[PDB]
């Protein structure tokens, strides 16, 4: 029913926000080999901001990533700011807030719509951030791999799209109920 | 992949068959 | 990196479509409201 | 390694589940027919007689609509094993092919218009023969399914 | 085609079997394989699963055919039927013979290796005369 | 005999491209569903049929339904463009793979080894082969000797078993 | 798209312009170019001529794109920006 | 449909072959390129 769908939507919003914040803050996106590891290089696990060496003399020390051709410059800027994943998390938060409001202003039906739009836009922004990250990593030192933070981001995207679908369905049902009641009245 | 999809389709058709049979017997 | 352009174009088209949709919705709701 | 015969075995394995489903449906329908037959067949109530007759006719129509797929799919199995040059399985399957051919094209019933005829159905001899045939066919299909699985794995690993 | 027929007959959308009988199922599958369209597409999840996997299969196979044909037409590779002598003994389409009344025939005659014994058998039981009277011949 | 992997048909495109293809499929389907079923203005574009349409579009098949609105048609057009580019790229890179795999002419003579340098070749340090190459008046073996005594560091060897072991260990990089 | 719109508006099959307006004409042409299908195909000889030539154009152009991309990916050619002093 | 499929695939493939071969073509740019090949003949003055 409507109540269970709203409950799932709010749970998904909270879960996606948490997963994306975890992925952004976490530094386990990429497992690779880097020259700056104190001995082609040493194993490293990285993220969006900082990189940590593992299995090396400098084991456990984490250092801020040293980023840095107009398009390459723009890509480096966007990758450094990580504005797209952050925007995804922000939009998920705002959508959850709008859903909670929809749990109060049951009359205003154009709220659970904003929630869905924001969730879908957050999914798109996460896609863009993933593309930017993958593109920027490449350059022109092998057998690299992706960590659980990357898949947390992917899970956040999937959940955001699902809850956007559910919110749009809720809006559909609510508007249909109101319109049928009015016309029949 | 093709064989897996065919088998999954058979399984899902069986599930739908049971579900629809129960819902109709309800009616 | 070879085909990032189609992804960017696609996501831009999706955002544009959503914006056009919301614009049409607001305009139509205002019109039918009068 | 993967080859034509292994793919044939996979496809037959997927399609034998359908035959198992068909025979299970057969035996369930014939169990219902037995429940109607061995149970008192008094038709004093016109409504009760009409309901029983229409149930029998419906089950007969269902069985008739459901027979050609089984036989033709088994024929497909035989054709596939012929083209793949898997002689042993084709030999094991030819007898059932010919039995189905004979069964479909004889119509031992004097009417000779339908394999199952509502009027001829409800006969104890015919009912019991159909029940036994369905049970044996189910056993055969289960055994053939497991044989196909084993042969598929054998051909893949080697 | 068969799986689509079954899935659409005994688990229909609910009618749904007058569409996607065996004939129309074969037609739909064929139109899919040839990158054409369809006068009908499945509406049930099972039929749609079947169609999707068939579509993937078709895409991959057509791409592979075109790509390998481009390879063939771009790179000419002429393979010699023979890269040894055993290949020559096994083959019967190709005929071979030495110069008659020479040291090579005397070698093949008195041989003890299996392959050359087989060649000698062939050359002794060959019609017309594989042998020759001169090198230029 | 390199045994081709199952799912080697995905090799023309990197894993990331397939991943993002799936992500874009989901996003396209959701945006289509949304922009088709939001405005209380019917439409057959639910979330199941949006997914169906997107999938059929990716495979260049087409389905029964097609969008009629401006937003839905924008979405479909960009998805169609994406599909076209991606399928063409897959076919083209597969053709490249097979063509290159068909160009490959292995080593079959001294000349083929002589001109190329991706593989190193060296003989015993002391023996008749080193003398034969050193004291050679032939063009090809003269070129070999010019290459020989280079910084392999050591193409040469001391024991024949050593050379056999070195060739076996090298992944085709020593002859 | 424009020619299809005109040909279908002022020389309709005889209705035939509610189908193949400018919007639906653009849609049909785009679906043709991308090797997709069509929810509508012209019924008049003039619209069918337009569609046929557009179809030929699309076929040739897509084939050319794929073929030249295969060429690019098969043969690497690095051009030096400079071949002289001027 | 089968005929169409074969014909279109053949057209695309042979066009790819044409362009690829036209892209392999490395003209003569040195004495070595002339030396190895023989499709072109080269000769100088009889006396000189
Ligand atoms: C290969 C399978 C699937 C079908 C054909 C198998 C044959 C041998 C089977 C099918 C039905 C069977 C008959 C069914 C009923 C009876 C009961 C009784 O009267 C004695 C045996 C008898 C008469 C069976 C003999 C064997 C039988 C004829």
């Amino acid at each position: 029913e409507k109540g269970v769908q709203v409950l799932l939507t709010t749970i998904g919003a909270f879960a996606a926000f948490g997963l994306m914040t975890i992925a952004i803050s976490t530094d386990y996106w990429l497992y690779t080999r880097a020259l700056i590891c104190n001995t082609p290089g040493g194993l490293t696990h990285s993220g969006l901001w900082r990189i940590c060496c593992l299995e090396g003399l400098k084991r456990g020390v984490c250092v801020k990533i040293n980023h840095f051709d107009s398009a390459e410059y723009l890509l480096r800027v966007v990758r450094a700011s990580s504005i797209f994943p952050i925007l995804s998390a922000i939009l998920l938060l705002l959508g959850g807030v709008c859903v909670a409001a929809s749990r109060v202003y049951k009359s205003k039906r154009n709220i659970i719509l904003g929630a869905g739009i924001l969730f879908v836009a957050a999914g798109l922004s996460n896609i863009i951030g993933v593309i930017v990250y993958i593109s920027a990593n490449a350059g022109e030192k092998n057998h690299y791999s992706y960590g659980w933070s990357f898949y947390f981001g992917g899970l956040s995207f999937i959940l955001a799209e699902v809850i956007g679908v559910l919110a749009v369905n809720i809006y559909i049902e609510r508007s249909r109920e109101a319109h049928c009641q009015s016309r029949s009245d | 992949i093709l064989i897996g999809g065919l088998g999954l389709a058979m399984l899902v058709a069986l599930i739908e068959f049971c579900y629809k049979s129960r819902s109709e017997s309800k009616r | 990196s070879n085909v990032a352009g189609v992804f960017y174009i696609l996501v831009g088209g999706l955002g544009l479509a959503m914006l056009v949709a919301l614009i049409e919705f607001c305009y139509k709701s205002r019109a039918e409201a009068k | 390694a993967f080859t034509f015969a292994a793919f044939c075995y996979m496809l037959t394995l997927v399609l034998c589940a359908s035959l198992i489903f068909f025979v299970i449906w057969h035996i369930i329908a014939f169990d219902e027919l037995r429940t109607d037959f061995k149970n008192p067949i008094d038709q004093g109530n016109p409504a009760r007689a009409r309901e029983r007759l229409k149930n029998i006719e419906r089950i007969c129509c269902l069985l008739r609509k459901l027979v050609v797929p089984e036989y033709s799919i088994h024929g497909l199995f035989c054709l596939m094993f012929l083209c793949a040059a898997e002689w042993v399985t084709l030999g094991l399957n030819i007898p059932l092919l010919f039995y189905h051919l004979w069964r479909y094209f004889h119509r031992p019933a004097d009417g000779s218009e339908v394999m199952y005829d509502a009027v001829s159905i409800m006969n104890a001899d015919i009912l019991n023969y159909c029940q036994k045939e369905s049970w044996c066919k189910l056993a055969f299909y289960l055994l053939s399914f497991f044989y196909y699985l084993y042969s598929m794995v054998y051909t893949l690993v080697s | 085609s068969v799986v689509l027929f079954l899935v659409s007959r005994f688990s229909p959308y609910e009618e749904s079997t007058n569409e996607f009988g065996i004939f129309n199922s074969l037609w739909f599958s064929l139109g899919a394989f040839m990158r054409q369209g369809c006068d009908i597409s499945p509406r049930s999840l099972s039929g749609r699963i079947v169609g999707g996997v068939w579509w993937f299969f078709t895409l991959i196979i057509i791409s592979s055919y075109t790509a390998n044909l481009a390879a063939f037409l771009t790179v000419e590779r002429m393979v010699s039927p023979i890269e040894s002598a055993e290949d020559l003994s096994k083959q019967t389409e190709i005929a071979y013979g030495t110069l008659d009344s020479g040291s090579t025939k005397e070698f093949f005659r008195r041989s003890k290796i299996a392959v050359f014994d087989k060649m000698w058998t062939y050359m002794r039981s060959a019609e017309p005369s594989v042998f020759v009277r001169t090198t230029a011949e | 005999k390199s045994k081709p992997g199952v799912f080697s048909f995905l090799d023309p495109l990197a894993y990331e491209i397939w991943m993002c293809i799936v992500f874009a499929y989901i996003g396209v389907s959701v945006v289509l569903f949304l922009v088709s079923r939001f405005s209380p203005y019917s439409n057959e574009f639910g979330i199941f049929n949006s997914l169906w349409f997107s999938l059929g579009a990716f495979m260049q098949q087409g389905c029964d339904i097609s969008p009629r609105s401006l937003s839905g048609r924008i979405v479909g057009g960009v998805w169609w463009f994406f599909t076209l580019i991606i399928i063409s790229s897959y076919t083209a890179n597969l053709a490249a793979f097979l063509t290159v795999e068909r160009m490959v002419s292995p080593i079959e003579s001294a000349e083929d080894l002589a001109k190329q340098t991706e593989i190193a070749y060296g003989t015993l340090e002391a023996g008749s082969t080193k003398e034969f190459f050193r004291r050679s008046k032939i063009a090809v073996f003269e070129k070999m000797w010019t290459y020989m005594k280079s910084a392999e560091p050591s193409v040469f060897v001391r024991t024949t078993e050593e050379g056999m072991i070195r060739v076996r260990k090298s992944k085709g990089k020593y002859a």
